[PDB]
């Protein structure tokens, strides 16, 4: 049935790369409003970026405090989504999810609802 | 109402690649100046139809918010896209509800579409365990089950895949030829107006 | 920003309400998650008042003017969980988030 799956992360020196894959199964991938969001232990959870439709114009956003350091990326060939993290600082020790907008939703507004959600991965720095 | 704030309702009416009936498109207006005339007086759009505002005075009364409501179908069910009747499309890709209001639009696109190798990107939805309600997507392509067997993501035999393709050439006619609808919504009291036409003396 | 109660004691069979606290909640309309202990937040309830299917008819979400609110009606054991509302900002369009609850069985 419908899948998303998350792979990367690990410990890296602080100011390093390091790319996160998205893989999702079950759904027609290029008309999702993929995003991704993370967590830091014991805390809520934070937005990170969205990365929106090729069918409406790529509008990829980025969240306040890590706008602009983080790379976003999309490929429909390969079903994967991508987001690359540059020029990190210590607060970045997360639990990272990627989330489908919409999967079965009512929207009346922007397709943003947060439907289905991935097992997501750690990363510390 | 200057007019230099004009929000691109332009591209929505005329862009590249039109979303399919199962993951149509919607696009949000706000802080805009909503004037209609230049797309009323236009010739090739083949159906102009609403129920809830007047078809010609849609510029004298003011709105909050406008939604834009893109995709395209087969001709016969431009009928079928209107609230109450049901069947394919209606009922498994989009839904109106009964006290909608806004416009829909319909225009043909003979030499826009047609191709002579066959195109089949269009897809449409002819199995759904459900009903919609109005206004919701569904991007989720699991196989149909029916009733009972094992084929329950098997993908074998008495299980249908739910997205089919579409028929779309210059040897078709009138009746399987691609319509583009764009359907605008809007929504009231609860906002301080934002989206409305000018005025004119 | 959104604002939330760190944590709501209702005994069990009790009407449990869960607030949320929003300038812009007039429009954007908030939906809630619930998280479970170690696992991915799951989605309750999202647009005007419905949920999803699978979800038992237990939650049920209000809304007025900067107050969000949801309702559980005859909570069990297995709901001492966190909870999540999300709302919009105008400008930029973002998802903003909340602070979180936490919801937890005063049985003995
Ligand atoms: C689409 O066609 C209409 C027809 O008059 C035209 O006015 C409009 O400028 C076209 N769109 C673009 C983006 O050129």
């Amino acid at each position: 049935e419908v899948q998303l799956v998350e792979s990367g992360g690990g410990l890296v020196k602080p100011g390093g790369s390091l790319r996160l894959s998205c893989a999702a199964s079950g759904f027609s991938f290029s008309d999702a409003w993929m995003s991704w969001v993370r967590q830091a232990p014991g805390k809520g959870l934070e937005w990170v970026g969205r990365v929106s439709s090729e069918i409406g114009g790529g509008t990829t956003d980025y969240a306040a405090p890590v706008k602009g350091r983080f790379t976003i990326s999309r490929d429909d060939s390969k079903n994967t989504l991508f987001l690359q993290m540059s020029s990190l600082k210590t607060e970045d020790t997360a639990v990272y999810y990627c989330t489908t907008g919409v999967d079965i939703v009512v929207m009346m507004y922007a397709d943003d609802a947060f439907d289905i959600w991935g097992q997501g991965t750690m990363v510390t720095v | 109402p200057n007019i230099t704030n004009l929000c691109p309702f332009d591209e929505v009416f005329n862009a590249t690649r039109f979303a399919s009936v199962y993951a149509w498109n919607r696009k949000r207006i706000s802080n805009c100046v909503a004037d209609y005339s230049v797309l009323y007086n236009l010739a090739p759009f083949f159906t102009f139809k609403c129920y809830g505002v007047s078809p010609t005075k849609l510029n004298d009364l003011c709105f909050t918010n406008v939604y834009a409501d893109s995709f395209v179908i087969r001709g016969d069910e431009v009928r079928q896209i209107a609230p109450g009747q049901t069947g394919n499309i209606a009922d498994y890709n989009y839904k109106l509800p009964d006290d909608f209001t806004g416009c829909v639009i319909a225009w043909n696109s003979n030499k826009l579409d047609s191709k002579v190798s066959g195109n089949y990107n269009y897809l449409y939805r002819l199995f759904r365990k459900s009903n919609l309600k109005p206004f919701e997507r569904d991007i989720s392509t699991e196989i149909y089950q029916a009733g009972n067997k094992p084929c329950n993501g098997v993908a074998g035999f008495n299980c249908y895949f739910p997205l089919r393709s579409y028929s779309f050439r210059p040897t078709y006619g009138v009746g399987h030829q691609p319509y583009r609808v764009v359907v605008l919504s809007f929504e009231l009291l609860h906002a301080p107006a934002t989206v409305c036409g000018p005025k004119k003396s | 920003e959104l604002t939330q109660d760190p944590a709501v004691s209702v005994a069990l069979g009790q009407t449990v309400r869960i607030t949320c606290q929003g300038d812009s909640l007039r429009s954007y309309y908030a939906s809630w998650y619930q998280q479970k202990p170690g696992q991915a937040p799951v989605l309750v309830i999202y647009g005007k008042n419905n949920r999803p299917s699978g979800i038992p008819d237990r939650f049920s979400g209000s809304s007025s003017g900067n107050t969000a609110s949801l309702t559980i009606t005859g909570p069990q054991a297995e709901d001492e969980a966190d909870y999540y509302c999300t709302s919009r900002d105008s400008s930029g369009n973002h998802v903003i988030f909340g602070g979180g609850t936490k919801l937890t069985v005063l049985g003995q």
